[PDB]
């Protein structure tokens, strides 16, 4: 179990631990957040008390660094930063430990929520998309444009993620207009998969990535990449077998963790009715048409 | 974006633009087989483009061997249509090639766009107007080539005849709308309107009668009254 202690807490402010979160008073003894799983990414997150404008945070994987987080009251905000003296770090956890000054990561054991959400989630992929070399962890905020919304504006505050457009010479083979465009199996299989992704694994890492982008943080553009991956594999007619069992896993986690209030932003309408009712792959998704039809039948 | 009475002169400006209408390409009779039970036989049908500045009508035959073993006819025609306008654009040299194509159905959207992806600077347009183009197979010459067809053609017609020698192509546009709602609306009194002089012939390199100005006065008056006497009877007014 690892550990990301504060320096304090000099603003008061929400604070997110991956699907956890808890509210810090301004000047509270806070000084962070202990047992925290090994195995997994996590994130930790803020939304200030005074200004609920950007949410922001931070994607990290302890077993890459030391961690922590300090506020910073020029640039107005919680920054994580990376400890390199290993015998100082472990000597500030300690102290913050035996004083209780700390909050524990709050994992029920049967729980495995959190493992569901991030399956195919790796630092080093999120590290592409999220470009800042110099540090072990990735920034991420409300207002970050993804590099498809630019082309429809600073660079290097861009997230990366792979840009997929149904209308586009990448996704229809000269020749075979109407084949592609009704049935994306040549994109999906041929340019996605074993082109540019290599893997499902890595477009699963992709997706979920995008997912809790959206969820939390509001990212608009992490919605929109989320939906077109889903809707990629969806509109394919041939897709393999352990693909689509494991779409209809990772959707069912990410709706069943959405908040409830937060599904006529986090959802769209046309992706969902489509991907559930007409698609080639309409009948292929059990698990998720189900808690679909149960938790959200208004957008269905 | 679309194309409505706002911006109705912007068909008759120096920009090369095409109508696309694809309302006659895929055709058929729908019959009773023996058993008792309901088919189609297709029969020939057509693309009608059109330069509304110029007249220049391209009609492309689509013969019904393109059908056969085909599933799902009525949306492989569309996905037909926008390969042969593509094709047809990619024929002409560039300086003829449009800036805009402009659709009649909004079905023809997506499948023109994707088949036009290689030409980016071209703008797929919708239009609110209600086109009467449909009708073109009601002009006796259209018709005649388009069934006499037994292969794959594309014909070339000025739907215009030599009318641009006299009036502006708004004017043509205005006369051509005018005669092919006519025909849509009434065919048999639209033809007898138009044939029942046999003093006023049709050339031989024309597809309408050769009327004077005083004339085509008399004709689209006469046209007028048959589309308002139409509505009349059909809405009982
Ligand atoms: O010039 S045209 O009016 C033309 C129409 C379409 C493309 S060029 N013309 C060419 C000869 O055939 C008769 C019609």
């Amino acid at each position: 179990m690892n550990t990301v202690p504060f320096t304090s807490a000099p603003i008061e402010v929400t604070i997110g631990i991956d699907q956890y979160s808890f509210n810090v008073k301004e000047n509270q003894p806070f000084h962070g957040i202990k047992d925290i799983p090994i195995g997994h990414v996590h994130v930790i997150h803020f939304q200030h008390a005074d200004n609920s404008s950007m949410r922001y945070g931070y994607w990290f994987d302890c077993r890459m660094g030391n961690f922590y987080i300090q506020y910073d009251p020029k640039d107005g905000l919680y920054k994580m930063m990376e400890e390199r003296d290993g015998a100082k770090f472990e000597n500030i956890v300690h102290n913050f430990k035996e004083r209780q000054m700390m909050v524990s990561y709050p994992k029920i054991d049967e729980d495995d929520t959190w493992y569901n959400l991030t399956e195919f989630v790796q630092m080093d992929k999120i590290r592409k998309i999220v470009r800042k070399d110099e540090n072990q962890f990735s920034y991420v905020d409300s207002s970050m444009t993804t590099v498809q919304e630019n082309e429809l504006s600073d660079p290097a505050h861009s997230l990366n993620y792979t840009v997929i457009n149904f209308k586009s010479r990448e996704a229809i083979r000269p020749g075979h207009e109407m084949e592609d465009f009704l049935d994306k199996s040549y994109y999906l299989n041929t340019v996605m998969l074993q082109g540019i992704f290599k893997n499902s694994s890595n477009y699963f890492g992709e997706l979920q990535f995008a997912f809790l982008n959206a969820m939390f943080f509001g990212n608009y553009g992490s919605s929109l990449q989320w939906h077109a991956m889903i809707e990629l594999i969806c509109s394919s007619a041939t897709v393999p077998k352990h693909m689509l069992d494991k779409l209809d896993e990772i959707l069912y986690y990410q709706i069943k963790t959405l908040p409830e209030q937060y599904s006529d932003i986090l959802l769209n309408e046309r992706v969902w009715n489509i991907c559930l009712y007409s698609s080639f792959q309409k009948n292929s998704l059990h698990n998720t048409e189900k808690i679909m039809e149960n938790k959200y039948p208004e957008l269905l | 974006g679309a194309m409505n009475s706002s911006n109705y002169a912007e068909l008759f400006n120096n920009d090369i633009k095409l109508f696309v209408d694809d309302t006659n390409v895929y055709r058929v009779t729908v019959h009773k087989t023996f058993e008792g039970n309901v088919a189609t036989k297709a029969i020939n049908g057509c693309i009608f483009t059109l330069n509304p500045k110029t007249g220049h009508l391209f009609l492309k035959i689509i013969h019904t061997s393109v059908w056969a073993g085909q599933k799902r006819l009525s949306q492989l025609a569309k996905w037909k249509t926008a390969e042969e306008v593509s094709a047809l654009v990619r024929s002409l040299p560039k300086e003829e090639q449009p800036k805009q194509i402009i659709v009649t159905r909004k079905a023809m959207l997506d499948p023109l766009e994707v088949h036009m992806l290689d030409f980016p600077n071209i703008a797929i347009r919708p239009t609110e107007l209600r086109l009467p183009f449909s009708a073109a197979m009601s002009i006796d010459k259209l018709s005649d080539v388009v069934m006499k067809a037994t292969e794959p053609q594309m014909v070339l017609f000025n739907i215009y005849d030599d009318w641009l020698d006299r009036i502006s192509s708004y004017t043509a546009f205005s006369r051509l709308t005018l005669l092919l709602r006519a025909l849509k609306t009434n065919e048999e009194s639209a033809k007898m309107i138009l044939l029942s002089d046999p003093t006023i012939t049709i050339k031989s390199y024309h597809l309408w009668p050769s009327f004077t100005d005083e004339q085509w006065i008399t004709i689209e008056s006469q046209m007028r009254d048959l589309i308002l006497t139409e509505y009349g009877r059909k809405y009982n007014v």
